[PDB]
RNA sequence: GGGGAGUACGGUCGCAAGAUUAAAACUCAAAUGAAUUGACGGGGGCCCGCACAAGCGGUGGAGCAUGUGGUUUAAUUCGAUGCAACGCGAAGAACCUUACCUACUCUUGACAUCCAGAGAACUUUUCAGAGAUGAAUUGGUGCCUUCGGGAACUCUGAGACAGGUGCUGCAUGGCUGUCGUCAGCUCGUGUUGUGAAAUGUUGGGUUAAGUCCCGCAACGAGCGCAACCCUUAUCCUUGUUUGCCAGCGAGUAAUGUCGGGAACUCCAGGGAGACUGCCGGUGAUAAACCGGAGGAAGGUGGGGAUGACGUCAAGUCAUCAUGGCCCUUACGAGUAGGGCUACACACGUGCUACAAUGGCGCAUACAGAGGGCGGCCAACUUGCGAAAGUGAGCGAAUCCCAAAAAGUGCGUCGUAGUCCGGAUUGGAGUCUGCAACUCGACUCCAUGAAGUCGGAAUCGCUAGUAAUCGUGGAUCAGAAUGCCACGG
């Protein structure tokens, strides 16, 4: 039914996780290799509260950029050679810390997503992140958690919403993020958005 | 796709990196216009006998991120299912959605 | 844009390629010394 | 208490019809009143959509293409099924793909981690076999040094494990269709009600719009509407090559050809512009409405993107993911050949026709958009041609694809199964590919079927629309009547 909100807003109010130029050879490697790092960075950076990472290639390199809760949990060296490995060309790693980090729609999810899987009450969860988020100063925030709730036999699809989430509105800084947590009753998905207020001027 | 599937199109790349250049060159005798029709016939001979694995038209271009064998676009390398999903992320550069 | 089937819903991207002459990550120089 | 039942039997009354008095067995866990919210009504009022009407062109009929069903088949994999499945998943099944089938083959395995030991990896070249594989054959045997070592790859063995497009979409995530871009859907607080709830959100106008304005026990707020985004109309500014050529001089068979120009077309960055802003009228001085000026543009300018809360246990476990289940010398794995292309037929969607607003030959004109390196391929020569030689240029405003076609000009056909139509088939080829038998496209030669505008019925469209005309693209070795897109 509805458009990603980070899709919609790519060039408006929302920058771009790859910035590279390739020309088609290149593009569909250059596309794969980011992958395989994600998916590596990812699954090493798992209790490191990771949000987001920005691959540049920069001429014949990689440049990563782990923007994480706990720049202290990042190894960097392991890392930096690591991604070097896959990619195959000299990369730095770059650390960004996410100061406030119960204001990004991806931990907020990672967070909510844990809980879930350590066994606490779904509407509990929900709910102190919203809580917390407007309190930070969300301008707004919806969280939605979809799947077989409190192991329920028939999946539904609770969500509590505060302040405003105006999400046809363009203009506005929505940061959304699926989380999945795994379980023993299936898969619980927890879609986040945050609307961190309009920004007038563009990009 | 099946991990076997997969397997399957790694084994024909390894296979057509390997004897592409005897390959095209066998190729290239069956076709010289003013060859021998004998050895015409002696490059058709060995170019039965190379692994059907070495043929590149063997390839079947699947999406790298999973394996589906249909929906591939190649500037990418994705199905676009995969093609999609990155973009929305904002991994894929330069590639938003387009009205006009 | 659906897994399965509905031929009619589809999404359409584009990736606009910029290029600029100057005649003395992301931007790709080609100096061209003739 | 509801049924049994105002019934049976008895009595009384009646001419009778029947009335009146009036049980029980048995049976059910309710029956019921009022009111609330919805849904529904062949109830009412008021409104909107190519909904109908008004038109225009289709489908249904023909031949083909394509999909589906059915049937057939060893297998014709699996899924999608009213709207909202049926040119759908599939943006491209000869092999591969492939999930299926038949046959040949292997079980720690095609793929993965771990452990131990051995061998660099690799490289020929060879026999057997449909091939997978197996046994023979040579060259190479490097890195990193603790130097019994690092790696790494190959191979074998060990059992943990692997594997599964197996099942469940009615266990799920994610994604999607649908109502429908419909104007709705709600909440806080207050108030009302014993309460479910109501109010707000109704009412008077208005709007594309719960759009806005007034009223009003509501006052505010949220998701939707609108705006913010892309594109298209016009203008300005900055720049000027690979594009431009007004004024420039000099050429060529012609060439923007080339000096030169920065004007213009254009390209692309930044701005300007449209707001009912202005005028008149109308209305409650409201909202707004009708009309006018200016203006490239007028009332949302045009188009796109953007899909509220939910509905359909809607679709998808076969993209992927995943709970459970199931299979693990097989429901895993490799290969070869079939098959998905079969056809008594039915349906859906298309394409091309039936001709003169045409065909046919000749002459001649005007596009937009896009793609291109194992790619796009100029020129030349050869061939009737597909193409082949062969050979530039171009990773691209440069080169190439590349020709626009409908149009116009002049002939011819003479209105018919034709100078309509193009199926089908015979034959000769080209090309891609290891390979075109099943089962490719293309060319040439010949062959010239159905069809003479299509029942009932039914579909699309309100303007640069429909109709018609070509053109490009993804997928792609090859294969587009589909699809996405572009202009006339």
């Amino acid at each position: 039914q509805k458009v990603h909100p980070n899709g919609i807003r790519l060039g408006i109010v929302k920058p771009w996780n790859a910035t590279w130029f390739a020309n088609t050879k290149d593009f569909a490697d250059n596309l794969d290799g980011d992958f395989k790092v994600r998916q590596f960075l990812t699954g090493e950076l798992k209790k490191a509260s990771l949000s987001r990472i920005v691959i540049e290639r920069p001429a014949k390199s990689i440049r990563v950029t782990i923007h994480t809760a706990r720049p202290g949990v990042v190894d960097v060296e392991k890392l930096r050679a690591a991604v070097a490995k896959i990619a195959g060309v000299p990369a730095q790693i770059n650390i960004a810390e996410v100061r406030k980090p119960e204001l990004d729609a991806q931990l907020v999810g990672d967070s909510i997503a844990s809980q879930l899987e350590r066994r606490v009450m779904f509407r509990r969860a929900m709910k102190r992140a919203v809580q917390n988020a407007m309190r930070l100063g969300a301008k707004g925030i919806k969280v939605e958690v979809s799947g077989r709730l409190g192991g329920a036999e028939i999946a539904r699809s609770e969500w509590y919403r505060e302040g405003r989430v105006p999400l046809h509105t363009l203009r506005a800084d929505i940061d959304y993020a699926t989380s999945s947590a795994h379980t023993q009753y299936g898969v619980i998905g927890i879609k986040t958005w945050i609307f961190k207020g309009e920004i007038l001027g563009g990009m | 796709a099946k991990n076997s599937m997969k397997a399957r199109e790694a084994k024909r790349a390894k296979l057509v990196a390997k004897f592409a250049e005897k390959r095209s060159a066998l190729k290239a005798i069956i076709s010289d216009v003013n060859a021998s029709e004998e050895d015409r016939w002696n490059a058709v001979l060995k170019l039965q006998s190379l692994p059907r694995d070495s043929s590149a038209s063997r390839q079947r271009n699947r999406c790298n991120q999973t394996g589906r064998p249909h929906g591939y676009l190649r500037k990418f390398g994705l199905s676009r299912i995969k093609v999609r999903e990155a973009c929305m992320k904002g991994e894929i550069p330069g590639l938003r959605k387009a009205s006009w | 844009i659906s897994p399965h089937v509905n031929k009619k819903a589809r999404d359409q991207y584009e990736i606009r390629t910029h290029k600029r002459l100057i005649d003395i990550a992301g931007v790709d120089v080609q100096i061209s010394l003739g």
